[PDB]
RNA sequence: CGGGACCGAGGACCGCGCUCUGCAAGGAUGCUGGCGUAAUGGUCACCAGCGACCCGUCUUGAAACACGGACCAAGGAGUCAAGGUUUUGCGCGAGUGUUUGGGUGUAAAACCCGCACGCGUAAUGAAAGUGAACGUAGGUGAGAGCUUCGGCGCAUCAUCGAC
RNA sequence: AAAGGGAAGCGCUUGUGACCAGACUUGCGCCCGGCGGAUCAUCCGGUGUUCUCACCGGUGCACUCCGCCGGGCUCAGGCCAG
């Protein structure tokens, strides 16, 4: 607004490689760290797999429905057997999902 | 229990029925948020004007 | 009023907020017994007589 | 004349908010009176973080009140002048009292879930006038963009 | 709640309808405003516990807030028209302002309301007549 | 009514502030103006030049906007306007606005003779 | 112990005191006279004493020079858009953004909806690629606040470690 | 209407002339006397309230209340002064 403006208030004292033809689409890899791998699982059913109510399930988790293709390693994993399904995985991230109990499918 | 509210008939007397006071009346009044969006939103039916 | 409960229910990606404040009596609060059992005696009145 | 080779500084810091809050208002004078009439360095702290801005007050996270409830804090009763925001990355949420300005949806949920109890700052002047067996919190305040870009 | 009489004076502190600012003071039209000044302490419409006074046609008559009644504007106020000596009107209003704890502070103000109001339906004296002063007005 | 007793009111300036070169020239009216350029007289304050308002001139708190009777006016435009100072007769005088009519100025002057409240412009559309 | 000048801020009581029936002790009262109106006061015009260069603008350090101004009325010059950045207020918060569009309407408003997408949630490398816990998310020294008075220690800073 | 012996204009302060705004005109309170009326106190019933305070109807039978008019007295009242 032109009312507040301090005009008004001054009125009376004035390298590397080239790539041609890039496409973004073929290096499309989010990643997703294992301290978040358990905030995919729906609310309840989490709530019950961490309070221990399912001893006798693992949770199937596919990250490219959620919009991931690479599983990281950052955090760590309860002690519940979880399978993964992933178009790629870092080597920290299989070692704690093996820890963990569950297993790491690799997806196309 | 949650508060009630009186019915009126068409004559201006009560009908004897009352209905559950809606969640809504116990929201917080600001009036700054208020004036932020009644300031935002009178301004979108306004027509452009140039010489 | 019978359809504003629902209507304010669908509305998604919205709840009604939570207010900063829970009793809105200040003078309820502050002459409570809870805080004048704890303070401290008056320093003086609201008015001061002048000493010189 | 009287030679001034030092010279009188006017305050620097805040003497009221600049919010348009009523409620704020209202915890303001509140506060204001607490910090008057008790002796508790507390409530002159909570006055003076109730006038502060936003970038003053950064969000804490449960995990954050996690971290800070060890070590013989389980049973203090958590101050936060800020908003205290979900973190996913904390599985299992302990039984904590948190009182807040305010907190997010989930937080508030998950706090209630864990079976502690969530209060405003006017609950937490009811119950703990002079911030009796309290733990007082603060965010990351160098954990902004612009103060990275400093 | 998320309304209380503090809540309400911070609402409508700077403006309301009752609101007349003028240069050399601020002054309201509230019914329930005795003094028609400005505060919270006078601000009856914001007030839990109010009391107004009006004239009669004869004597006053005095309105105060039911506390049960807040909602309710068509039975929210308790009436009383006082029309006999001006000592027993000053005595029942004060009764009601300080007995019971209703107002205890605006006692004073009240008694002064009525007492103004009083004073103001007795009969006019007429005004000596304008005496002319100098050389043009006089000739 | 008479007013309510007071300090007695202290003007510490009565005359105006005229604007440099206003008594010269008729396109500049006599209001105050601050002058601005680097050079001029008034601004530097040099002796026997005119006097710059500021705030050591202010007027006491306890008589500020006091008509020599002692009264603040108090602008009205219609008998529920006249009937707000019932309670300030002693303090507030009232000034019937210019665009009120005659009949309306009788209506108002009759209430604040009844009120005890001092008219400023009583005498006006007689 | 005299003589004179200027001033009287405050407005129940509270205090320090004293020469203690009271007082000169946290700020003026008492008595009296004239007048009650242009008498006091104010505005305008003029005389008198003293005081007082013509305004911007430019230049440099500054003056001087130079340039503009016969007079009056009306216009008459730091605005809008896009994109940044810091700070303030507000909403929600690991998410956030309804308005390209669709639905709806009392029809350019208001209300409602959601897929995708943008920014954020992970970085590093020219690239292929790889990708963040030894430890109550570490040790030490400070540090508001709290404490059961032994300590616990926010933010933040310094330093040594870990990925 | 006024001023003017080679500029006027302006500032501080009187004075003269002309022209004006206020303020004031009496208020409140006691003691007598004369009127005109009973919305004096208490009690009873009804109603409303802040639940002990009020309003309305009956009772006043005039050493009680409320106005008005004559006197008297105290206090406070405008401007300049000693």
């Amino acid at each position: 607004p032109t009312r507040f403006s301090k005009t008004r208030k001054h009125r009376g004292h004035v390298v590397g490689m080239r790539h041609f033809h890039l496409l973004r689409n073929h290096y499309w890899r989010p990643s997703i760290n294992i301290d978040k791998l358990w905030s995919l699982v729906p609310s309840d059913v989490r709530e019950q797999y961490l309070s221990g109510q399912k001893k006798d399930t693992a949770p199937v988790i596919d990250l490219l429905s959620h919009g991931y293709a690479k599983l990281l390693g950052k955090g760590r994993l309860p002690e519940i057997p979880v399978v993964v399904r992933a178009r790629y995985v870092s080597a920290e991230a299989e070692r704690k999902v093996k820890e963990a109990g569950g297993v790491v499918e690799l997806v196309a | 229990s949650r508060p009630t509210v009186t019915v009126f008939g068409a004559d201006g007397k009560p009908t004897g029925a009352t209905e559950v006071l809606p969640k809504v009346f116990s929201a917080p009044i600001r009036p700054d948020i208020v004036k932020h969006v009644h300031t935002g939103m009178a301004k979108n039916k306004r027509q452009p004007y140039a010489v | 009023i019978k359809q504003l409960d629902a209507v304010y229910e669908s509305k998604k990606g919205f709840f009604l907020p939570a207010n900063i404040v829970s009793q809105a009596d200040l003078s309820r609060l502050i002459n409570s017994t809870e805080i004048q059992s704890v303070l401290r005696a008056p320093k003086g009145e609201a008015r001061t007589k002048r000493a010189c | 004349g009287i030679d001034l080779r030092w010279k009188h500084v006017r305050s620097s810091h805040r003497k009221a908010p600049k919010s348009d809050n009523v409620y704020l208002k209202l915890l303001v004078k509140l506060y204001r009176f607490l910090a008057r009439r008790t002796e508790a360095p507390f409530n002159k702290v909570v006055l003076r973080r109730l006038f502060m801005s936003r970038i003053n007050r950064p969000p804490v996270s449960l995990s954050r009140i996690a971290r800070n409830l060890k070590n013989g804090n389980e049973k203090k009763t958590v101050v936060v002048v800020a908003t205290v925001t979900d973190d996913n990355r904390l599985l299992q949420v302990p039984k904590m009292e948190v009182a807040a300005l305010r907190f997010t949806a989930k937080a508030r949920a998950r706090i209630e879930a864990a079976g502690g109890r969530t209060l405003t700052l006017d609950q937490l002047a009811l119950e703990k006038p002079t911030g009796a067996n309290t733990l007082l919190l603060r965010g990351p305040k160098n954990a902004r963009e612009a103060v990275k870009h400093f | 709640s998320n309304v209380s009489a503090d809540l309400i004076w911070e609402v409508s502190r700077n403006y309301n309808s009752f609101l007349v600012k003028q240069r050399t003071g601020t002054f309201s039209r509230d019914a329930l405003n005795l003094t028609n000044q400005h505060s919270r302490k006078h601000a009856g419409f914001v007030n839990d516990k109010a009391l107004g006074i009006v004239p009669a046609e004869k004597g006053v008559k005095v309105i105060a807030k039911k506390v049960k009644a807040a909602n309710k504007p068509a039975s929210s106020l308790y009436t009383v028209t006082y029309k006999s000596t001006a000592r027993k009107a000053y005595k029942a209003i004060a009764s009601q302002a300080a007995k019971h704890g209703y107002r205890a502070d605006l006692r004073q103000a009240a008694v002064a309301r009525a007492s103004a109001i009083l004073r103001s339906q007795r009969p006019v004296k007429p005004e000596p007549p304008k005496k002319l002063r100098g050389a043009a007005a006089r000739r | 009514v008479a007013a309510k007793k007071h300090v007695p009111i202290v003007k510490k300036r009565t005359k105006r502030f005229m604007r440099h070169q206003s008594d010269r020239f008729k396109c500049l009216d006599s209001a105050w103006r601050k002058p601005k350029g680097i050079d001029n007289r008034v601004r530097r304050r040099f002796k026997g030049n005119l006097a710059m308002p500021s705030i050591g001139y202010g007027s006491n708190k306890k008589t500020k906007h006091m008509m020599p009777s002692g009264h603040k006016a108090f602008l009205v435009h219609n008998v529920k306007d006249v009937e707000l100072l019932l309670m300030h007769n002693r303090t507030y005088a009232a000034e019937i606005a210019h665009n009120v009519s005659s009949r309306k100025r009788i209506d108002i002057i009759t209430r604040a003779k009844q009120l005890g409240v001092k008219v400023t412009n009583a005498k006006a559309k007689v």
